[PDB]
């Protein structure tokens, strides 16, 4: 199918540079405008740049003009955003998006998944992962709540899944909070029926790609002895 | 080049209601012109999805309770029968004069019946205590509305300055919220005291609900 | 089957007929927009007259308004109401 | 009333339409006859295509025969059967 | 340039009959060509009238029992229900290649029932006798068919070499003929004899009819 | 209405010349071809000449080419046929006729009345007119036949009418016969009811225009005494 896949985000120091990529499948970017749109954390969408690949015509938002450069390689079917002189305000999820031409110009119907760019001088730090185990007693309402505490990491993001992706119902993965230490922390929890303990096991899978940390942790209720 | 002003900034509406979101162009444009606004739905942390294009045309595979209209400067997105899954931020976009700018977004919250939180408390893990810190966690699960209060008590002393909360986005099936409160102590302090309690206040509870454990059980 | 002389004559005589007219022809001075669709269906005078000194021209005219997509390449697009001349009645008149 | 965009598009898209074609155009080498009527009603490809790289052309063709008065000025006249190309199906094809 | 050959040269037909007259072009002309022949009706001594033009089209005010058709080299004029007034000579004309030439004509005679002539005799006038010549005239009136014999007797002597006949065109209402016979004598000879007789033979008469007068009555 | 009126025929000697005229009413000959057609006595129609008045283009039959000239005066709306070097074979009734152009070219729909041209060296001679009176007895069948004998004239034609044109029913005016003298002779007769004698009178009106002879003659039955 028609698709866009971004890559190349991550942490970068103020004043630094980063290059984002966007690979198109299922269509030729020669027939297209390719756009970058960004979203600062908790803020609105902001259009940032646009390329018409055939002729290499570019437009830029005032907030990035002179510092960012958009380009496209028609033979690799790929678009790029070169970002120079980064500041705190450029921290955002960066999306690639496609618009067609003529009757095919109706809106951004194809987006990539988004790539987080964090502009900070702090350093990468992988998380510790601890179980959140309920008492055996707290399972008496027929519901057991259990979770993982993912503590002390930088930068965002962290992914959490349960039973390698097979358990999605009842899962709440909370927004990260930034601690006074300048490191992030979050919890993931899931509620399951207590009658399913002993037939099923519960594993949380944490992935922190910036530090190549991949951790599984088994979580079950403990008594009190 | 035009800017769009989008309104309202947020709203709260019940399942089955008619939601109306508005987009106004900054420059004077006659009623003979139309078809230059697109509308998007963005679920939290995901890419926006196209709903409506050229002012009034329903994009493929989008439920028909979404519609749009407008002309001149004034455009409207209507959801005719609001569903729980319609929780999202909605954005307009103009392409009358490109580059195509976005409106500031309208956050749509689903108003539902009151639901009290189910409360659970989690002692710090032995693995964590080894490293000299103790995190105690309290979960408030599947409640409405969003407003909830959590008081930590340590041997009956109400705590302050040593907790942080996080709350989920409204759930796309049941329209509830969940909340985590994390009490952070040194291992030194954690081992000094016995009773750790989480006290929860919410309009769906007649009186406070407390969950507690005794350290070393 | 052969179309008969008096039919050919009657179907081809100066009358208003649905004609597909290029929009750039009706707005020859638009140096800014591309149009989609690029042509419109208008009643206009077509056919032929008995003499070659006569020509087929409109007597009665009226306006029709249509929604056309107007594109300014690399700069934006919208739907706009555009007006076109139609011919309600034609006659053969001297040149 | 305003014609709606999707109607304009649908009525104007590359299709066979009754067109009044001058006979001298279909027989450009006739240096001897004047024709009466001087034009005929033929189905032909008209309208427009989505891209400007596409053009509207016939896929399926057929012949129709019509009785036309053929005059050789100062020399005589008769009715003669003349054949013209019609378009049964059109499509948008690359140039 | 084409010549038309028209056929038949003459014909005889009854009231109500179908008459068919033919015109053939001298050069080979394909069946795809048509519409180049006109047809005319000429009553004796009058201008021709247009009946049919462009091969098959009925001229204004011409009764619809006239029609025409043809193509290639071969053209036809048809009278579907022959009327007494249709007595005439009919001509085709081609304008395939002008100047437009005529066919040689088809004389149409109306065949009707046999009718005997009514006979009358006229003595010479006194005014004429003064000048030295005597014309005796015999009228045969409204008969059919055209063939009739007139014998002049002067005191019973059958005459020869001194008479002339004239016959009218067929009448356009009753389809009969009339005939005049004029006996020319000198006054000298006229006054020598007493009995002047006209004897008429015709297929409608059982026996000869004689009309006579006595000179000086 | 639309009309053509010929003039200028008559007697002319072999080798002589004559000019025929044709006046158009109700239409402009500029939009037209004007034709002459002739008919020799008892023979078929023969196309002789054609003019396109605007440009003065002429065509002629082989039988008259070089001897005849056709022309048209657009300002008088009149066409002419100049006939030179006449022979016996040119003796005929001469008709003027109109053909339109284009869709108006369908045939000779307008003709003149015809003008007789006689090519002979004999001389004009007016007729004598004598009554043809029936006996009173010959009226016994209810029918009286009476007539005029129009004798010894040259050239043709002669017109005869009865009661100044009011009596047309029962009239037979015979074709002229040419006598051994080279002069023509004809009779006109009419049959009337015998019961109409004494209430009506019967006059034949003879006109021989070539000799300006106009003669009336009363005709009634005479007895025998
Ligand atoms: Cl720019
Ligand atoms: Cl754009
Ligand atoms: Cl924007
Ligand atoms: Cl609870
Ligand atoms: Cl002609
Ligand atoms: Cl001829
Ligand atoms: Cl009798
Ligand atoms: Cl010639």
């Amino acid at each position: 199918e028609v698709q866009l896949v971004e890559s190349g985000g991550g942490l970068v120091q103020p004043g630094g540079s980063l290059r984002l990529s966007c690979a198109a499948s299922g269509f030729n970017i020669k027939d297209t405008y390719i756009h970058w749109v960004r979203q600062a954390p908790g803020k609105g969408l902001e259009w940032v740049a646009r390329i018409y690949p055939t002729n290499g015509y570019t437009r830029y938002a005032d907030s990035v003009k002179g510092r960012f450069t958009i380009s496209a390689d028609t033979s690799k079917n790929t678009a790029y955003l070169q970002m120079n002189s980064l500041r705190a305000e450029d921290t955002a999820v960066y999306y690639c998006a496609k618009l067609g031409i003529g009757y095919y110009y109706y809106g951004m119907d194809v987006w990539g998944q988004g790539t987080l760019v964090t502009v900070s001088s702090a350093s990468t730090k992988g998380p510790s992962v601890f179980p959140l185990a309920p008492s055996s007693k707290s399972t008496s309402g027929g519901t057991a709540a259990l979770g993982c505490l993912v503590k002390d990491y930088f930068p965002e993001p962290v992914t959490v899944s349960w039973n390698s992706g097979a358990l999605t119902s009842g899962v709440h993965t909370f927004p990260a909070v930034l601690q006074s230490s300048g490191l992030y922390s979050l919890s993931s929890v899931v509620t399951v029926p207590s009658s399913s303990l002993g037939t099923q096991t519960y594993i949380c899978n944490v992935n922190h790609k910036p530090s190549n940390t991949k951790v599984d942790k088994k979580v079950e209720p403990k008594s009190c002895d | 080049d035009i800017q769009m002003t989008q309104s309202p900034s947020s709203l709260s509406a019940s399942v089955g209601d008619r939601v109306t979101i508005t987009c106004r162009a900054s420059q004077d444009i006659p009623r003979s012109i139309s078809g230059y606004v697109a509308w998007y739905q963005q679920k939290p942390g995901k890419a926006p999805k196209l709903l409506i294009y050229w002012g009034s045309y329903l994009y493929s595979g989008v439920p028909s309770r979404f519609s749009g209209s407008g002309s001149g400067t004034d455009f409207t997105l209507t959801i005719s029968s609001l569903q729980p899954e319609d929780f999202a931020t909605y954005y307009c976009q103009q392409h009358y004069t490109t580059p195509p700018t976005f409106g500031q977004g309208t956050k749509v919250e689903i108003k539902r019946t009151v639901a009290a939180p189910s409360v659970f408390i989690f002692p710090p893990s032995d693995e964590q205590l080894k490293s000299g810190t103790a995190s105690v966690v309290c979960l408030l699960n599947n409640f409405y509305p969003r407003e909830a209060k959590v008081q930590w008590k340590v041997d009956n002393a109400l705590q302050s300055g040593n907790s942080q909360e996080s709350v989920t986005e409204q759930d796309s099936k049941d329209s509830t919220y969940s909340l985590s409160s994390t009490l952070t102590l040194s291992k030194a302090d954690y081992e000094k005291h016995k009773v750790y309690a989480c006290e929860v206040t919410h309009q769906g509870l007649s009186s406070p609900v407390t969950k507690s454990f005794n350290r070393g059980e | 089957e052969v179309v008969k002389f008096m039919d050919v004559y009657q179907r081809s005589y100066c009358h208003p007929i649905e004609t597909l007219v290029d929009i750039f022809q009706e707005y020859p001075d638009e140096i800014e927009y591309i149009f989609k669709p690029s042509c419109v269906p208008l009643m206009r005078c077509g056919g032929c007259c008995n003499d070659e000194g006569l020509e087929c021209v409109p007597t009665e005219e009226s306006n029709i308004t249509m929604q056309i997509m107007r594109i300014k390449p690399h700069q934006g697009q919208h739907i706009g109401e555009m007006s076109f001349l139609q011919h309600n009645k034609c006659e053969c008149r001297p040149k």
